[PDB]
This record gives C-alpha cells, structure tokens and sequence, in this order.
C-alpha cells in the first residue's frame, strides 16, 4: 500500500 | 536577476483558518529568504537552522505544491540520495518558492519512511461553524482510519472513545465523508498523499439544530460565500455597506437581505449591474431578474472587489 | 452491472486531426471491448490480441487520460506488473475507459519506464494552414532538442537541415516556442511527459505573408472558432441553423452576421440569453450588452453544443 | 532528467 503521486478526478 | 526568494511558512499561521487547504495565500504572514538560484539545500538548511531557533536535526522542509485537482498543500521534497540538486532546480523554476517548515517545540523530530504519510487533522465544530486546527500526523500507510481516532480526540479536546465523523477536505466544494473507519489510509482517502486532510467532528444529534450540521455542508457554505458592497447611486462618493451572500441566491434574495439591512422595503429598492471594472453604475436591474448573484458579479476580476449600486424608491410621488 | 467499456482507438485516426490533442473525441472511430471489471490486464491484451490482429509482444497500450489542464493524452500504464489490478482499478473507476494502441507494421522498440519518453509530432504548414500528423517518437530523456530536428524533416518531407520552428502544444490557447535547442527534453518542455507533442514548421520568410504565419497563431486562431445553432422562438419545433462565429466577437458583431444570414436588418432581432441549465430562454438580451460571444456561452456543456434563441420580431 | 507525474496549469 503506498501513496500516490498526482491528484486524479 | 541571479537570486530567488524562498519562502518559509509555520504550523503556526494555520492556526485560526477557516477556508480550504492550511492558509489563504494572501493573508499570511511568511518567512523571507533571498538566495541564490544555484544554492544548495543543504547551504539552505544551514542558513535557515541559523535564522530561526532550530538544529538541522529538529527541522523538515515540506515545499508548498500545487495539485491537479487545484489545491496547494504541504508536498515531500525531491531530495533523498544522491540529489546534489540546485535551489532553483528543486523549485521547478518557481520564484519565489514557498515551503511549510515542520519543527518541534518543547528532543528530536521524528524518523520519515515511503511507507509512512504526513497527514492534516481539522476538527469541524456546528456549533460555532467553525474549523479548528488540530495539527498533522505521521503514520504508516499501513495503519487502519480507526487507530488513529484517540489521537484525533485528544488534540480537539474531547474524551476518548468520542464517537466523530471523519471526512476528507479534497478540494474546495467536495468534502467526501469517510465510510468504513476498518480500511487502511491508502484505501480510506480517494488518492493518498502528503497534504491529504481529514477533517472531523462528533457524531451527535445536538448538532442538528445548527445553520450547518456536517463538515460537507460548511465547505459547501464557504465555496459560495461572497462579499458585496452596496453603494446607493443618489449619494456619490459613498464607500458602503458590505453584505455577505451566496452566489447561488437570485433577486428576492438578495433583495430581502440587503433590505434588513438598511430597514426598508425590498421592492423600495433599485440595484444596477456592473462594472468589471470600468466602475459606475449601469443597467438597472428589474425585480423578476432571472439569474443569480454569481451572474450578477461575472465581470469582476478575481482579486477585485465586489461593487453593486442601488437606490431608494419613493413610497409617495 | 460488473461490466465495463474499453474503447482502443488507432494511430490511424489520429491523421488529419485540425486542433488540439490527437484526435477528435466525438468524430473519431472506436473498436470497442466489453469486460468484467475485474478482469486481469492479460486477459484483455490476450482477447485485443485475438480481435485487433496483432500478438501480445506487438503492442503497447496508453490509456488516454483526461486532464484538468484541458487536455486528453497518452499516458503511461499504471499497473505495477502486475500485482493482480483489476481492468477498472487500472482505469480508475472510469467507465468507458479510453486506450491509445500502438502496433508496428501496416517489432515494437523497447521503451524505458523511467528514462525514456514517447513525444508526439505534428508539422504546422502556415500555407495551407493545416497541421500534419508526423507520428511518434521513443527517446531518450537526456537527449537534446537539436537531434531531433533531423527526423522532424524526415517525417514532414522536407530536406535534411532544414530550418524549423518548434511549439509544445501545451493545450487549448496555449502555444509554446522553444527558445533553446541545445537543452534536454525535460528542460526545453513544461513539464515532460509521455504523450506530449510538439509543433514545428520551417522557418522560412514566405509565409508571414500567410493569414496564419505560425502554429501559436493557428491554435490561438481555433481557440476562438466557435459554432453557435440559433432557433425561432415563436414558435415552432427548431429551425435550426449552425453559423460559425468567433469567441472574441461582441454584441453587435454576433447580431450583424446573424441578421445578415437571415436577410432582415440586425434591429429586427432580439436575442434572448440562454437560460443555461434549465430549459428555455427566459431572459431577453441587451444590445449594450457589453460582454463577448465566450461569455453568452459558458452555460453550455462540453458536449455541447451552442445555441440561443431569438425572435424577428 | 525525468518525467514529472503530473500536469499543472489549469482550467
């Protein structure tokens, strides 16, 4: 489980 | 031309914000460095351990990055490793740069991992409708949303065991309710990251009779909120008079408001529409005007004052 | 339903495209897959392998990601190979969910995750005021500028040394030039990334004597292109008729060159402003209205289309 | 040199 790099919606 | 100014924020000047994200832009009080466009971080980190009261040990930058979804937020520095980065470089070209400086007080700041995540705690309260700031967390990614509710309760306050509602603050206008606390924090918020917020608040029926129940429902306030100035048309040189409105409200609305304000009738009063801003009055609006106050306040440029004319009608010719 | 659309689309339709990012999101052609959501990514490149022609080391997918810059593009797939990920988590919950394919033929180079970037190439041609797809090229990252310029003539027919031009078409209105050649990739654009693309055309005196001399003219020019339909208000079903005007024109210059479409003199019309969201029009519209067209229009969806009514009167 | 993740200059 890691994090994410760039915002998506 | 060879220099570039780096700015410092601290926890401190999130205290008391009531809007999205840590701080209002504008509003805040910074720190200010000029250094050279080809400095190193570490040269940075000197010269800042030596300004402000704090070791090398006892700090950690977080720059301010802007997202996609439009939200500025404390972000993870492009350091770690061989780097042997430019200032201006690690900026991505920016100047000037701002960062969150993390420090301790009243001792060593923690270890980070990357399987760890730097999170935001707000505690919304209905009764005063207002946010609290309840300062920021380090946790594994790992730990599950329930583990990390005590934490939460102490820091606003309240006895342990209190039962809240959490929701995730993701941009202005969509604050997404957490649903099952028994997740872990990459699966509980939408797209994990470092400036993520969850803002809280007590599950309580008392909070019903409040203007604005639930954290989703304040946000969704302040995304409208709007303060306008009346200045009456038949008084030249008069300031005003500032009002505080929804986008959303259309003519009676505003009408109604601005009346109870100035102790007459609504149908008494004369608005004119716009100047964006070539100021003065201009179109007087009639009293069945289809649209909305966001309409109404279309022109102005977005770091501009919002100036709406009127006039008092005569109750007898 | 435990189902979802997977729409690929070709190389091949991005030829001929006239504006921004590759292709036209309504007028371009579709092969389009149905598949359990939680199908493995092998399955769907197996079945697309079956269907489209080509076997599985032949091919490359791009999911083409919609972006809040304004722009859909190639971009690099997720899966972090291949822990299970399931088709509509690598799509992010999106339902249909968009895939560029790259084939070969009518094999595929080997293509570094980390070090490597896929650019893409148009060529503006300020005569005839028209791009030309050129294609797509695999680079490395550290390479500069200046050694790409040899195969942007190839691809656009011109002779070798020829001098050129270079834009990133960053998105709509938004042109930029390329001042230094003698610099990386990731240094000479915005911010780099797989599906990028730039623009180049010669450099050649003669065509400043084009309408159009450059790319950042050309995309700045079909920014403001704009259809608007206008319809009798009194009172029939729709006569409907599209007129192509520009973002930039104000009160009178939309009324002119409606009225004159219609044969009538322009103080016989009365437009009413679109009510935008609801239904109808509602409000009648000012003839000292002092806004510009892109502001009668901003209720409109992206789908869209524009429109406004107006009696005649 | 890399390749950055995301975009950023918006609508």
């Amino acid at each position: 489980g890691r994090k994410r790099h760039c915002k998506t919606k | 031309h060879l220099y570039m100014q780096v700015q410092i924020v601290a926890e401190d000047q999130f205290c008391g914000h009531q809007g999205n994200d840590m701080y209002d832009e504008e509003k805040v009080k910074y720190t200010v460095f000029k250094v050279l466009k080809n400095s190193s971080l570490a040269e940075f980190v000197q010269s800042l351990s030596q300004t402000m009261g704090f070791p090398q040990d006892q700090i950690r930058l977080w720059p301010m990055q802007a997202r996609s979804n439009g939200t500025k937020r404390p972000a993870m520095l492009d350091n770690e490793a061989d780097g042997n980065k430019t200032m201006i470089e690690l900026s991505d070209n920016e100047n000037p740069w701002t960062i969150f400086l993390e420090t301790v007080d009243p001792a060593t700041l923690p270890k980070f991992d990357d399987h760890d995540v730097m999170l935001f705690l707000k505690m919304y309260d209905p009764k005063t409708r207002s946010l609290n700031y309840c300062g920021h967390i380090y946790t594994p990614i790992s730990c599950k949303i329930r583990d990390l509710l005590p934490v939460m309760c102490d820091r606003a306050g309240f006895i342990q065991d209190t039962s809240l509602i959490l929701y995730e603050e993701v941009k202005p206008n969509l604050t997404e309710r957490i649903q099952d606390y028994d997740v872990s924090l990459d699966k509980a918020l939408d797209e994990l990251m470092d400036g993520d917020i969850i803002v809280f608040q007590k599950d309580d029926p008392e909070n019903d009779n409040s203007e604005l129940p639930t954290a989703k429902e304040y946000f969704r306030d302040l995304y409208h909120r709007v303060d306008v100035i009346f200045c009456d048309k038949t008084i030249p040189n008069d300031p005003g008079f500032v009002v505080t409105l929804s986008n959303r409200m259309n003519y009676f609305q505003v009408a109604k408001t601005v009346a109870q304000r100035l102790n007459t009738d609504p149908m008494l009063l004369q608005f004119f529409k716009s100047q964006g801003y070539r100021d003065g009055p201009g179109n007087p609006l009639r009293h069945n005007y289809e649209g909305t106050l966001r309409d109404l306040l279309q022109f102005f440029k977005p770091r501009q004052p919002k100036k709406l004319y009127y006039q008092q009608l005569k109750m007898k010719i």
